[PDB]
């Protein structure tokens, strides 16, 4: 499986880093690690995908790494809206695919 | 959506002319191992047209 | 690209129930669909996927119990739900992998892995009681 700290916190302007630590088979193997943003009540949305990139049509503050067998997730200039929980979710390893427990960040 | 159209989207190798195929046996990009089985890369033969 | 879901809701421990995903602007067949489901006020636990043609693969959970289907002519997602447990609730969710050639980042070509979430569903509420 995948743990992620359980909630972050910070104030708006800075960065934050998200945690992902995971064995070497699937984010330390392959390279299809993925993020994602679920606000309460709606639907998880795209955030991170192929590690390195972003999809289009989301703020570029957003950037994503990995170093062997642990993913990032580094926020930059949070606001207001970025409240909600982010899943880093990993390739599967032979179609067994994982999620992370959720890291559910605080503006101040 | 009359999704009802093939198209074949990466075959095995390049194509001769005046030849068809049918045979939806599963590609692999990667390694040998996958034998009918669409695995990591190993995907699907044909698309579906929209 | 839209999916809409129906076919949850109340049912007892041991019984059997089948969910629907409604598919439009894609196919059950054009890229690879998902489903996902999230018990209340928790993480995210992938059920489920089925590949654009000959998969069935299920979590550890769910293996056994859970099968996973399609109809082509009506392009909508199936998943069957038997011998229900107490731990299963949860709102599930039907979520599209990514099309090949995702925003197409103009160097890699038409290798379908681009292994991510598409858009997702609604999600059913689903109480096993």
């Amino acid at each position: 499986a995948l743990t992620q700290p359980a909630s972050v916190s910070g104030s708006p302007g800075q960065s934050i880093t998200i945690s992902c630590t995971g064995t070497s088979s699937d984010v330390g193997g392959y390279n299809y690690v993925s993020w994602y943003q679920q606000h309460p009540g709606k639907a998880p949305k795209l955030m991170i995908y192929d590690v390195s990139n972003r999809p289009s049509g989301v703020s570029n503050r957003f950037s994503g790494s990995k170093s062997g067998n642990t993913a990032s997730l580094t926020i930059s200039g949070l606001q207001a809206e970025d409240e909600a929980d982010y899943y880093c979710s990993s390739y599967t390893s032979s179609s067994t695919r994982v999620f992370g427990t959720g890291t559910k960040v605080t503006v101040l | 959506g009359n999704y009802n159209y093939l198209y074949r989207l990466f075959r095995k190798s390049n194509l001769k002319p005046f030849e068809r195929d049918i045979s939806t046996e599963i590609y692999q990009a990667g390694s040998t191992p996958c034998n009918g089985v669409e695995g990591f890369n190993c995907y699907f033969p044909l698309q579906s047209y929209g | 690209v839209q999916l809409v879901e129906s076919g949850g809701g109340l049912i007892q421990p041991g019984g059997s129930l089948r969910l629907s995903c409604a598919a439009s602007g894609f196919t059950v067949s054009n890229n690879y669909m998902s489903w996902v489901r999230q018990a209340p006020g928790k993480g995210l636990e992938w059920v489920s996927v089925i590949y654009s043609g000959g998969s069935t693969y299920y979590a550890d959970s769910v293996k056994g119990r859970f099968t996973i289907s399609r109809d082509k002519s009506k392009n909508t997602l199936y998943l069957q739900m038997n011998r229900l447990r107490a731990e299963d609730t949860a709102v599930y969710y039907c979520a599209r992998e990514g099309e090949v050639e995702g925003y197409n980042d103009f160097w890699s070509g038409y290798s379908r892995d681009r292994y991510y979430f598409d858009y997702w569903g609604q999600g059913t509420l689903v109480t096993v009681s």
